[PDB]
């Protein structure tokens, strides 16, 4: 169905990079006309700008430097209940890194009964020269390395007391 | 549906007459939907003339030919929507209707009472 | 002796009347041969012509010394009179009594009387008679007061004996006729028909031997008293369980929040009558009659964004199910023990409460539905069983001849009969091609072989009977039987729809060779001949049930119309008129009897309809129990006892199959006869090392731990797997330890048992397939081929890695090889099964192939009428039309011979028949618009199926099982083949449990008033008012209800505070008396451990309440007061061995139930790997999906009972637009697609309810042997 999985926080210089906002609706089976907006704030500064808005199947983008040409469309496509409000930039540059702040306006419709909501989303990404690998793979990788290596010597040395003592055995007998 | 009036009635000139009028509906009755028809006729192929309704409440159309002198004498909630005439006179004689409709219900009732009025 | 026969005179009453004065001055049974209604003995021979049917003396040196007289009919049938004058008018010897015995005594009598009976049952039937009728049903009444006023003249009134009024059948004739002219005379008409339907009841007393079918079943529940107490029992306190748990959970409801013009609930709650309001502030499912539910916690339903969840309003379904009351509560909890739709209960208690209360359906199901039915079902089997063992005790104690004898040498066993089998076999093999998109090239080739095939049939009847003479021919029953199947077969080639399948019925020609299916055939047989009473006993039920709820109920159904369906026209199941009453009571014998009864309530009052639904489900269902238990065992024991050969008469196949042995042989020696005319202690002790290390306690642990966790690690690949991606990674290199781990264990165990050893256990090949699996998934996705098609459908075969947890645990060990042990006898009642249910598929292939398409309004899924659009041509230019038109067709349906099976696998279980039932009787023809019960008689077709392919397969199955199961428990010598040798143990020591002697008496104590205290406590009166205290402490709790007033909760508690006062006293007074003896009883134990929990739990639930807010704690620990009320078995002798049985039934109980789980657990990580992302429709919601481990299990659990199986498999049936979308984008995943692969899906739900039957049935064999065991030792 819809879940919603948390953006990365990490994009690398010169590279693409896709900031996620996947805002699910209560119940799948109502029906909805959703619109986003995003804004974004940089480092050093904190004051937030708005920097693109989408609605009915048409992206609205602000005049800014840092945005302009950069940044598309990946959220959801061809209808207005969007659950997926996620944008892609394609040349991620040092004046991106800042937190962002997703906006989704989203209007039920019921029976007899419209019930506008509205719901945000921060996102903090972080801009350097080369990706970091992930503290829990490089762990994970070790211990798996470092139990090998223990089962396989605990059971190598089971077999040499067995066999020494299957040894005497036999030459006692 | 069923609807439980007397053929024939004879009633004292200057007596109260109570007019009986009851149906079996299986649905409960709802005053916002609930009609009640009371008509009068002089004969079977007669005019019928209007003088009681229940669209939301009793509305009594007050007719000349009897003057004040009916008055609602039941209940739609038990089922009873039967009519009194107080200081019944001659003219009185005639054929009284009830026609009762009690959504959803689909069927129409119709009870006849003949009214005969003696010295 | 013979010599013995004499006309009752008057000089015989004298000296009769002279030994009774002789009697009465001086101031033993008699012989069941002379006893009433029987035949006389063969010792008295023929009787004398003048002796038939005249009044001569008693034979009965009994009643010799009374006034009594016998009559002798010309069928040897004593009746015994009384001589005392009949209403001290008529005499014996008057000719006006003569003439009353006379007609008394004959055949035209019963004869009439029985043609009467039924000609007015007939008109019982019609429920707007006309008015010609009312003479008929005069004629009736006469001919009923004709019998009465025959039988008051004849045996006198009620003064003597052998009199009218003694005999208790002649009271319902008595009733009968007094209410038929008493309620004439007087003038509810339907209170009227009432008292009529009982001359249905006539029946029994006059079609011979069905007396004694009645008093069996009598007989038959009698011995069903205690088990029917600890049923109440049980069903009370899960009532109150459920009660404590769930009040007014039901009535939740997502209440919008934003009201306009100052408005509020309670304000908004009286103001409002119709559904469409309702709808306007509670929030509705489309479709749906009830409010949605919702829920306070995390585990419950959700409500829609602008609306809270509230309780607040009606229950659901008309308010009748709830837990409000005790009443309510009762009710659910026996619908669950019947599990009538247990599963849309389940569903809505789970979305108003919680999943985590799933584990009170596992307990309640498990205990009640299982195991109290087995119970009622188990003491039926000893009641039928001791009826039948008495029984059987006391029943102990010139050129014409030339060629019609050609002829009749063409006729030889091994070919020609052999060759008829072959065509029998090809051509149902032929007539199960049909389907529904057929060319017209394939229905002329299957046109021409079926006519070639009848050809050959009536050459094979008429080359016999011109063989063979037509007297010799038309002896064998087999020869007959084919004759009116090839005299139906031209009928039709010389001509309807069902008359073309009548041919199949030429399959049990097989039966000659087919042992098991000669079962099948017995069993039909015996349904209508040794036991032939009991199925018409049963049949004289349902008609007798089917006119009485037309009666009560039809004109109900017709006037209160409006409060069960909104276009106000009668639903589809009714009791307006006979057929469709008989429909509900057939339905309500197969098991759904709460949706109608919703109906019925609602039109006809509460009362009415839970009485008669009650008493028809208890009637019925013992009937049909009965029924069941005779035909199981007459066939099992009674009917094989190997009196003939194997084949006696040298079967024709078996002489074929000689003739084959000889010739094939011989040709291939013949052939290869022509062939030969042309032309290192070091390895050892390797071995021996890895042998120590393998076969160590610590390498078994081990295993087993690693296995277990890679088990579970399965467990965590759900939907939200991409959210959890530090432990995704963990579970990654995890398996990548396992796979490593297992290769080891692996070459272990190749270096200590040997290739040969090795591969030649099963266990170890398991294992080794598992293991390579894994390793080809680990070499391809480290190799780069992680995302192949092949690859991927090859990593979804992970979850057969907890089958390795079969052979560490000895439960699952033990069960499993009963279980294998068990798949042969299988096998063959299998293909039996398949057989019969092959010709019921191709009947309704015939019957219904592509009719079951429809032009329908699908954004509110209702069928056009037939008077628009009624063809598919118009449906389509519609479709053009209107944008929202299909003209779909139903995904389980009749249109070729496979899902045909599917339709009878649904029919069979009663899950999902009543969609396929509407299509069947709307039917029209092909390409044609349905129409409302068009063909409403096709219900017979269904009626007939279930019978046939339930019941009696349903028999032969069990039938076959049972001796199956004796086998292999004879064959080890008897022991139990369900539990392990330790449990076998302790299996023992709990039977000793039970069996032990009067232990010795608690000794008094020496102080006064001590032993003042031992006299009182000790003394029975003490138990008997602890018994009463107990129940009355059970109403106190009982009266516990939804809404209650303060006052009320006040009172109850200083009530039950008192009560644990009491109890608590009651323990310190056995304390002080019986010293340390009181903890030398186990009963006490149990009583002083409830007392403290009584006492604690009060306290903390007063605690909760005050200074804490947690309702669902204060609840649970609120649940402590049932332990008082469980004390009430200890007086209950019989409910106490009950409990016995099933705590020696319960280690093998945990066996099986092992073996289960693990099952589920392995199909469940397959649902979560296949069917995560389909539709979510029917089954599969929001919350009852399989896109969690929690979910797959919920609904695996509750599909372990078959419930609700076709509304979970029909999401996955989608396979292609519009009923699904292949590029559905799923947000948060880079799954596509919301499509279900049908094949994978149906074999899934079929692989899994068979599994899950077979794991049930050695459930129920296991506690079947342990009640035997307990009740007979
Ligand atoms: C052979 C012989 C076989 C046995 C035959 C007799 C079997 C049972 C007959 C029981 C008689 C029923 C008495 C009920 C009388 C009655 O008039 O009932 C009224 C009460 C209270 O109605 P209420 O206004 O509170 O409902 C709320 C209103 N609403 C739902 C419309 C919103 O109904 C309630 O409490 C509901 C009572 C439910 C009782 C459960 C039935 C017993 C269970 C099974 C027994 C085994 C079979
Ligand atoms: C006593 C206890 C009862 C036991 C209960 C068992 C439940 C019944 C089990 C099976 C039900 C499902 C059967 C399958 C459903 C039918 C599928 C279907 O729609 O059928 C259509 C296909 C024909 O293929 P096509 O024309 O689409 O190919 C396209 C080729 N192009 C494109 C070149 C033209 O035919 C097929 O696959 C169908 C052929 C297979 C059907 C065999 C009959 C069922 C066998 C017995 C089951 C026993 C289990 C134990
Ligand atoms: C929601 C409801 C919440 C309320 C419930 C709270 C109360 C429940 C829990 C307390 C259970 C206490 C266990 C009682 C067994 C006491 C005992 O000592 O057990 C003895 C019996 C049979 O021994 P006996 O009576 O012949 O004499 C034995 C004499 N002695 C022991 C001196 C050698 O053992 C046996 O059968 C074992 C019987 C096992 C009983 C399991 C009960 C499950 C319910
Ligand atoms: O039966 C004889 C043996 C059974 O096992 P054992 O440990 O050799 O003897 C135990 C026995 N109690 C004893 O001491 O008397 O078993 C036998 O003696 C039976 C014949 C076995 C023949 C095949 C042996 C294959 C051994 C392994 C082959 C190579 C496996 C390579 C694996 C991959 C590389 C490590
Ligand atoms: C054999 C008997 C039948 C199978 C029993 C299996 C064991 C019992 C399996 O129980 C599974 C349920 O607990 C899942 O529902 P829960 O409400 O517990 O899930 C809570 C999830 N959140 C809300 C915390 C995220
Ligand atoms: C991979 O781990 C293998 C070990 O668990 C094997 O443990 P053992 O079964 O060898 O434990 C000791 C058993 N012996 C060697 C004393 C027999
Ligand atoms: C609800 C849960 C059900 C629990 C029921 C358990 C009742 C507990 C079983 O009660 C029977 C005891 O008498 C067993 O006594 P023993 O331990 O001497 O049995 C023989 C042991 N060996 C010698 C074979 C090892
Ligand atoms: C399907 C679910 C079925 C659940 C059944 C629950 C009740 C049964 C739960 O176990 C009840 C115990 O009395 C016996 O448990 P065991 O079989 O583990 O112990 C037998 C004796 N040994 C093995 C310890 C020596
Ligand atoms: C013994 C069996 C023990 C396990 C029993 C089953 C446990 C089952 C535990 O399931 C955990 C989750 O997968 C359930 O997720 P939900 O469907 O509740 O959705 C969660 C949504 N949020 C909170 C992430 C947004
Ligand atoms: C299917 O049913 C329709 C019902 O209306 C039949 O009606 C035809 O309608 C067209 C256009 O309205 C007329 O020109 C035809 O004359 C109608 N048929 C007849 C028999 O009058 C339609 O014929 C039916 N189609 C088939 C193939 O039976
Ligand atoms: C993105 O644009 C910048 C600006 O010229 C350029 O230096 C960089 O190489 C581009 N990256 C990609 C992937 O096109
Ligand atoms: C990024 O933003 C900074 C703002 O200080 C600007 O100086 C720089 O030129 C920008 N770089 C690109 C590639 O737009
Ligand atoms: C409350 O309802 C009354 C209706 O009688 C209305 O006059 C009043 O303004 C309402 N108050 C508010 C705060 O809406
Ligand atoms: C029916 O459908 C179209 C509408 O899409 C309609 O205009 C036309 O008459 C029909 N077309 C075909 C191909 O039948």
């Amino acid at each position: 169905g819809c879940v919603e999985v948390d953006s990365e926080t990490e994009a690398v210089y010169g590279m693409t990079f896709k900031i996620l906002c996947i805002s699910c609706k209560r119940r799948s089976e109502t029906n909805a006309e959703t619109f986003t907006e995003w804004t974004f704030r940089q480092k050093g500064t904190e004051e937030f700008v708005k920097i693109l808005r989408y609605e009915n199947e048409v992206l609205q983008l602000e005049e800014d430097e840092r945005f302009e040409g950069r940044v598309v469309w990946n959220g959801s496509r061809g209808t207005k209940d969007l659950q997926d409000l996620s944008i892609f930039i394609t040349n991620v540059t040092y004046n991106h890194s800042g937190d962002y702040e997703c906006h989704v306006y989203r209007l039920l419709f019921f029976e007899n009964y419209e019930h506008n909501t509205s719901v945000v989303k921060k996102i903090h990404i972080e801009v350097v020269d080369k990706a970091n690998r992930d503290m829990a793979s490089i762990v994970s990788e070790i211990m798996m390395y470092v139990l090998i290596v223990v089962l396989t010597i605990w059971l190598v040395a089971e077999m040499i007391y067995c066999y020494k003592k299957i040894a005497a055995a036999t030459e006692t007998a | 549906m069923e609807v439980t009036v007397p053929a024939t009635l004879n009633v004292l000139n200057g007596s109260d007459a109570r007019l009986p009028c009851t149906f079996n509906s299986c649905y409960t009755v709802n005053h916002k939907q609930f009609s009640l028809n009371w008509t009068y006729q002089e004969c079977n192929n007669c005019s019928e003339e209007m003088f009681l309704q229940f669209r939301m409440k009793i509305i009594n159309l007050k007719l000349e030919r009897f003057q004040d002198r009916v008055e609602f004498s039941g209940n739609p909630s038990k089922y009873d929507v039967s009519v009194m005439l107080r200081n019944v006179q001659p003219e009185d004689e005639g054929i009284y209707n009830c026609y009762i409709m009690n959504p959803p219900d689909r069927h129409r009732g119709h009870g006849k009472i003949h009214l005969q009025v003696l010295m | 002796g013979p010599q013995s026969f004499v006309h009752f005179t008057k000089q015989s009453l004298a000296l009769i009347e002279q030994r009774i004065a002789e009697r009465k001055s001086k101031e033993p049974k008699p012989s069941s041969d002379l006893e009433a209604g029987k035949q006389l003995p063969f010792i008295y021979g023929d009787i004398p012509p003048g002796m038939v049917s005249e009044p001569l003396e008693d034979l009965d040196p009994y009643y010799a010394d009374k006034k009594t007289f016998i009559v002798l009919n010309k069928g040897k049938t004593i009746f015994r009179f009384n001589a005392t004058p009949a209403l001290y008018m008529l005499s014996p010897f008057s000719p006006l009594r003569r003439i009353s015995i006379k007609i008394l005594v004959h055949s035209l009598f019963s004869m009439l009387i029985m043609c009467t009976i039924l000609t007015n049952c007939i008109f019982m039937t019609m429920n707007n008679p006309p008015d010609w009728t009312k003479n008929v049903e005069y004629t009736f009444t006469g001919i009923y007061t004709f019998e009465s006023l025959v039988k008051i003249l004849a045996r006198g009134f009620c003064v003597g004996e052998f009199t009218f009024l003694r005999d208790p059948w002649n009271w319902l004739d008595f009733v009968v006729i007094v209410f038929a002219y008493l309620t004439e005379f007087v003038n509810n008409v339907s209170a009227l028909r009432t008292f009529r339907v009982l001359r249905a009841l006539k029946t029994i007393s006059v079609i011979p031997g069905l007396k004694t079918i009645v008093g069996a079943l009598i007989q038959s529940v009698k011995k069903l008293s205690d088990v029917m107490i600890l049923t109440v029992f049980c069903l009370s306190v899960f009532a109150l369980i459920g009660l404590q748990l769930f009040m007014g959970n039901l009535k939740h409801k997502c209440f919008r929040n934003s009201l306009e013009n100052n408005e509020t609930l309670e304000s908004i709650m009286n103001t409002l009558e119709s559904e469409e309001d309702f709808r306007k502030y509670f929030y509705y499912l489309e479709g749906s009659k009830d409010a949605l539910l919702c829920g306070f916690s995390t585990d419950s339903g959700q409500c829609p964004e602008g609306y809270t969840c509230v309780k607040i309003g009606r229950n659901p379904d008309y308010g009748y199910t709830s837990f409000d009351t005790f009443s309510w509560a009762f009710l659910a909890l026996f619908r669950l023990m019947t599990q009538d739709y247990w599963e849309n209960l389940y569903q809505q208690t789970l979305r108003a409460a919680g999943k985590t209360y799933m584990i009170f359906f596992v307990v309640v199901i498990f205990l009640g539905s299982f195991y109290l039915i087995n119970l009622i079902l188990a003491v039926v089997a000893m009641a039928y069983e001791e009826q039948n063992q008495a029984n059987i005790e006391e029943a102990k104690q010139p050129y014409w001849i030339k060629f019609k004898k050609c002829i009749y040498f063409i006729v030889m066993d091994p070919f020609v009969d052999l060759a008829i089998t072959i065509c029998i076999v090809l051509n149902t093999l032929f007539m199960a091609m049909e389907h529904h998109p057929m060319t017209e090239e394939f229905k002329n080739v299957l046109a021409i072989g079926n006519l070639v095939f009848t050809g050959i049939f009536a050459a094979e009847m008429v080359l016999k009977l011109i063989a063979m003479d037509p007297y010799e021919y038309f002896q064998v029953g087999w020869n007959i039987f084919d004759s009116l199947i090839v005299t139906l077969s031209l009928v039709e080639l010389f001509l309807l729809s069902v008359l073309r399948s009548f041919r199949l019925l030429r399959v049990f020609k097989l039966a000659k060779s087919w042992p098991t299916l000669n079962m099948l055939i017995k069993i039909i047989g015996n349904s209508v001949g040794a036991l032939g009473n009991l199925t018409l006993v049963l049949a004289i039920i349902v008609f007798i049930f089917a006119v009485v709820g037309m009666q009560l109920f039809g004109k109900s159904y017709k006037e209160c119309v409006c409060k069960i369906n909104d276009d106000c026209t009668l639903p589809r199941w009714h009791m307006n008129d006979f057929f469709h009453s008989f429909l509900i009571v057939f339905r309500v014998l197969c098991g759904e009897w709460i949706e109608t009864m919703w109906d019925c309530m609602e039109v006809a009052g509460q009362a009415m309809c839970l009485i008669v639904y009650m008493m028809v489900m208890v009637i019925g269902n013992l009937v049909v129990l009965n029924l069941f238990l005779a035909l199981l065992l007459s066939s099992f024991s009674s009917d094989n006892l190997t009196a003939i050969e194997e084949d006696p008469d040298a079967n024709n196949l078996q002489i074929a199959v000689t003739r084959i042995k000889k010739g094939i042989n011989y040709v291939k020696q013949t052939l290869r006869e022509f062939i030969l005319k042309a032309f290192g202690k070091i390895w050892w002790n390797i071995r021996k090392t890895c042998y120590k290390i393998v076969e160590h306690s610590w390498f078994e642990s081990f295993i087993v731990l690693m296995i277990l966790l890679s088990s579970g690690a399965l467990a965590f690949e759900d939907i939200y797997i991409e959210r959890k991606k530090t432990i995704k990674i963990i579970l990654e290199y995890a398996d990548k330890i396992f796979t490593y781990i297992f290769i080891l264990e692996m070459l272990l165990k190749w270096i200590a048992y040997g290739y040969k050893t090795y591969f030649t256990n099963a266990w170890c090949w398991l294992d080794f397939l598992i293991v390579d699996v894994s390793l080809v998934t680990l070499v391809a996705n480290t190799l780069g081929y992680s995302d192949l098609g092949p690859i991927k459908s090859l990593r979804t075969l992970r979850a057969l890695r907890p089958l390795r947890a079969l052979s560490r645990f000895e439960g699952m060990r033990v069960v499993v090889n009963a279980l294998i042990g068990a798949i042969p006898s299988i096998m063959n009642v299998l293909l039996v099964c398949l057989i019969f249910w092959l010709i019921f598929s191709i009947m309704g292939v015939n019957l219904f192939a592509g009719k079951f398409y429809e032009c329908i309004n699908t954004t509110d899924g209702s069928r056009f009428p037939a008077s628009q659009v009624p063809n598919r041509s118009e449906c389509f230019a519609l479709m053009n039309v209107s944008q929202n038109v299909r003209w779909k067709n139903l995904k389980v349906n009749f249109d070729n011979v496979g899902l045909g099976y599917l339709s009878l696998l649904q029919v069979a279980t009663f899950k999902g028949w009543t969609i396929i039932m509407y299509a069947a009787v709307d039917s029209v023809n092909v390409d044609k618009q349905p129409k409302y019960e068009y063909s409403l008689y096709m219900y017979i077709y269904f009626v007939v199926f279930i019978i046939f392919g339930s019941f009696f397969t349903l028999n032969l199955f069990i039938g076959v099982i049972i001796d199956n199961f004796n086998q292999q428990k004879k064959k080890l010598g008897g022991q139990d083949i369900f539990m392990t040798e330790e449990q076998k143990k302790y299996y023992n020591a709990m039977k000793k449990l039970g069996s032990k002697k009067p232990q010795k008496p608690i000794p008094r104590p020496g102080n006064k008033i001590q032993g003042c205290i031992f006299d009182l406590v000790t003394n029975q009166a003490f138990d008997i008012s602890i018994m009463v205290l107990i129940c009355l402490n059970m109403v106190t709790m009982m009266v516990e209800k939804e809404g209650q007033s303060q006052h009320m909760t006040e009172v109850l508690y200083w009530i039950n505070v008192v009560f644990i006062i009491l109890f608590t006293g009651e323990c310190v007074l056995k304390l002080i008396s019986l010293r340390h003896y009181y903890f030398t009883v186990g009963w006490n134990i149990f009583d002083f451990v409830v007392v403290i929990i009584s006492i604690v739990g009060m306290f903390l639930a007063d605690l909760i309440e005050t200074y804490f807010v947690s309702p669902t704690l204060f609840r649970v620990i609120r649940l402590a007061r049932i332990g008082r009320i469980l004390r009430l078995v200890k007086g209950a002798k019989g409910i106490r061995t009950l409990l016995f049985a099933l705590m020696m039934s319960l280690p093998a109980l945990f066996n099986i139930g092992l073996l289960l789980f693990l099952v589920m657990f392995i199909y469940a990580i397959f649902g979560m790997s296949n069917f995560a992302y389909v539709k979510k429709e029917d089954g599969i919601n929001d919350m009852f999906n399989f896109e969690t481990f929690g979910n797959s299990m919920i609904c695996l659990f509750q599909i372990t009972t078959s419930a609700g199986w076709d509304g979970l498999l029909a999401p996955i049936l989608n396979s292609k637009p519009p009923d699904c979308d292949p590029k559905k984008v799923h947000p948060g995943s880079s799954v596509e697609g919301d499509c279900g692969n049908p094949s994978v899906g149906i074999f899934y739900f079929v692989s899994y309810i068979i599994i899950s039957f077979l794991v049930v049935v050695n459930m129920y064999i296991a506690v079947i042997l342990e009640n035997f065991s307990v009740a007979t030792e």
